[PDB]
RNA sequence: GCGCGACCCCAGGUCAGGCGGGACUACCGCUGAGUUUAAGCAUAUAAAUAAGCGGAGGAGAAGAAACUUACAAGGAUUCCCC
RNA sequence: AGACCGAUAGCGAACAAGUACCGCGAGGGAAAGAUGAAAAGGACUUUGAAAAGAGAGUCAAAGAGUGCUUGAAAUUGCCGG
RNA sequence: AACCCGGGCGCGAGCCCGGGCGGAGCGGCCGUCGGUGCAGAUCUUGGUGGUAGUAGCAAAUAUUCAAAUGAGAACUUUGAAGGCCGAAGAGGAGAAAGGUUCCAUGUGAACGGCACUUGCACAUGGGUAAGCCGAUCCUAAGGGAAGGGGUAACCCCG
RNA sequence: GACUCUCGGCAACGGAUAUCUCGGCUCUCGCAUCGAUGAAGAACGUAGCGAAAUGCGAUACCUGGCCCGUGAACCAUCGAGUCUUUGAACGCAAGUUGCGCCCGAGGCCACUCGGGCGAGGGCACGCCUGCCUGGGCGUCACGC
């Protein structure tokens, strides 16, 4: 799948394409996600 | 991902890992003959795993 | 309850096997190959018959 | 080398076969020479021993001692006799294994089936003698 | 009986019906020697060897 | 840039894995061939110009073989005779 | 100017019964090299080897004469000796 | 079975040997035996960073004390001329 | 017997004895066998000396003061002080690959190119839990299974 | 009055020498198959403590056929059984695993119509022999 996972800029914690938000510790709709740009070199 | 998954390599790797254990204090004692340096016992740093 | 099982297990046969031999309904079963070579199975049971007094007659820690 | 149509002579194989010995060959290693009274009742020069027998030490430092056989080991054919012990450095007392060749059987536990063999060997040895 | 068993000749002189109850009883008891492995007793040694044979004898004989 | 020192690190990727037929790391996975037994290949790889060590291995050596030999030594396939039961009995005569 | 049931050739299926495909160390049957030798080399030699391939048995394989022949006789066939 | 070899020899392999190990792989591939008649296989005590050491005990023998028969050479220390 | 040391004979190859050690096998004459004699071969294998207590353990300047614990502390652990890392000359999550290296407890012969109480060394135990993550199902260079036919055949096109 | 040369003593190191030999080498006799009724090759289990080894097989050093009468095994065991899984490997796939479909007696509930459990079996390697199935080829019977 071309979506890969979304990895949070604060915590750096990976949480889905279906989850709206991160939550690794209270990250808690911080919405500070960017997806895996979908594969390189 | 899994952490390369397939059961069929994964089990046999785990068997060699169980097989690489110390000899059991006893077999040194009843015993026939040997400085029982077991010997097919393999290491995380050195030489290299085979199948 | 936590059993070690055979390597040509599943979850349906164990959900049956446990049911026969210990008289309890089991709700889910979770299955692992182990570095043992053996299959480690966690068996979650009905609250109608609790793992504690299921266990006591074949005590386990 | 010398003679008979059979399996075996044979300095490589025989030294190997009897030192590590297979079973009836292990039963043969358990033979101790009879005492003279038994030697003329049961008509034989030697017999396999046993455990409710009684045995006199001829060879060793223990020589002259007599006692009941406690146990015998098949694997390394040796037997332990009661009171034939040496004391270990701690002082615990350990049996000293003895080869049967060293010992002579004074008394046997007769049995009935093993007795029947005794009854068989006596019949055999009458045909060499008379 | 209440004590463990068996001889080869005893199984042979039992019916198909008897020997399977005997096979039944044996797995159950074996199953006990598994929890009794946590105990680690020497009685569970001797017995876990000899029960293994009794199962093999019932399985062959049938 | 070049050879071995950098090229040993590049590497990560796999060709030779275990064969199912012989049990030896030699199966060339994306070229679907074993260079130790042939697999796929109908009959087992034997070459008789790979002489001494290799030939003996390919014969094999881990056999049961005793189990065949004992029949071969018997010849038959029958056994009756059940002697030694209280009377007793009929292995002695009279 | 014609359809139908039946005989007879081919084909597919089907379950049955029966055999075969891989193996054992060499022995045991086609294809088929070179180093080398000929102080070079090309016929020749190494060598119908090795090797590759296929397949058998406890042994194979070969066999009761359109044979030998150089006479005048022998009398299936291997092998040993020469 | 032997005018064979006898542990650098004989098989690569007397033992844990096609083992340990090398190579992506085809394939390659060692070194590896011996206390003692009997384990009697070193109690008890002192010491010590640890091992070990001291003293003593067993045996015909411990420079027979554990890859322990014998114990060359090449070499080291101490020491003697 | 072997070994070590010397004594005697023989030009001599070599023979012999005495002492110690060793602790079971060893000769001589004749007649034969032959894996039958080394200093060497960039000889092989093993061992061993000098080289030497020598080279290396040197460029991010990185620790310092107190203290814990310990038979033992420059390097284990606490605090303070001081820095260094910044698309990662040392942050987070992962693919392959490794293959149990993870956690805990107990050690310390070997390792760590040093110390070590420590450790990714040693030993023993323990941990990985999926209806909703991934495998899995699909199909892409192609590996192709399926005539016929070359090819003994392996094997190869379709 | 150093440190150093040569030889020796005492010891170590080292493992030659000598003997030993649970081994080969070689020669020779004997004997001689194992297979799709799963051999042979390998996997991983299998123990009280199990890493070796050989031995076995999801039944797991197997095993079938405590001392005065049925325990034990290269006693011989010219004796026979399990023989998981891969492996010719044969239902299909495959890095010694997995897979989805069909058929199923007999238990059950509805207890009328139906369902739903369950062992076990099956899912082109090739060829022959017996059975089905369809045209094609020359035709008889038959009405036109």
């Amino acid at each position: 799948y071309n979506q890969d996972k979304m990895i949070c800029r604060k915590c750096y914690a990976r949480l889905h394409p279906r989850a709206v938000n991160c939550r690794k510790k209270k990250c808690g709709h911080s919405n500070q996600l960017r997806p895996k740009k979908k594969i390189k070199n | 991902m899994p952490s390369h998954k397939t059961f069929r390599i994964k089990q046999k790797l785990a068997k060699k890992q169980r097989q690489n254990r110390p000899i059991p204090y006893w077999i040194r004692m009843r015993t026939d003959n040997t400085i029982r340096y077991n010997a097919k016992r393999r290491h995380w740093r050195r030489t290299k795993l085979g199948f | 309850l936590v059993f070690i099982v055979d390597l040509k297990a599943d979850k349906k046969k164990i959900k049956a096997a446990v049911k026969k031999m210990y008289d309890i309904q089991a709700k889910k079963v979770n299955t692992l190959i182990r570095p043992d070579g053996k299959k480690k199975a966690y068996v979650k049971l009905t609250p109608d018959y609790d793992a504690l007094d299921v266990a006591n007659k074949i005590g386990i820690i | 080398m010398k003679r008979n149509p059979r399996v075996t002579s044979s300095r490589r194989k025989c030294r190997k076969a009897h030192f590590t010995a297979p079973s009836s060959v292990r039963r043969v290693l358990m033979s101790a020479a009879l005492s003279t009274e038994l030697r003329h009742k049961y008509n034989v020069r030697s017999i396999p021993i046993r455990k409710d027998d009684e045995v006199q030490v001829v060879r060793g430092s223990y020589k002259g001692r007599e006692g009941k056989v406690v146990q015998v080991y098949r694997r390394r054919w040796v037997i332990h006799v009661e009171r034939i012990t040496r004391e270990k450095v701690n002082g615990s007392t350990v049996n000293v294994g003895i080869h049967p060749s060293k010992v002579v059987v004074t008394k046997l536990k007769l049995d009935k089936d093993r007795k029947a063999i005794l009854d068989r060997k006596a019949s055999g040895r009458a045909a060499d003698k008379a | 009986m209440s004590s463990g068993k068996v001889k080869a000749g005893e199984l042979w002189n039992k019916s198909k019906d008897d020997l399977t109850k005997q096979l039944a009883e044996l797995k159950t008891e074996l199953g006990q020697l598994r929890i009794q492995k946590v105990a680690s007793s020497g009685s569970k040694l001797n017995r876990i060897h000899d029960i293994r044979k009794s199962i093999a004898r019932v399985l062959t004989v049938i | 840039m070049g050879k071995g020192t950098g090229s040993f690190g590049k590497r990560r990727n796999k060709t030779h894995t275990l064969c199912v037929r012989c049990g030896r790391r030699s199966f060339h996975l994306q070229k679907s061939t074993c260079s130790s037994c042939g697999y796929p290949a109908a009959r087992i790889r034997k070459y008789n110009w790979s002489v001494k060590a290799i030939r003996r291995k390919t014969t094999g050596t881990g056999r049961m073989r005793y189990m065949r030999h004992v029949p071969r030594r018997f010849k038959s396939n029958f056994r009756e005779g059940t002697e030694a039961t209280p009377r007793k009995r009929a292995a002695a005569a009279n």
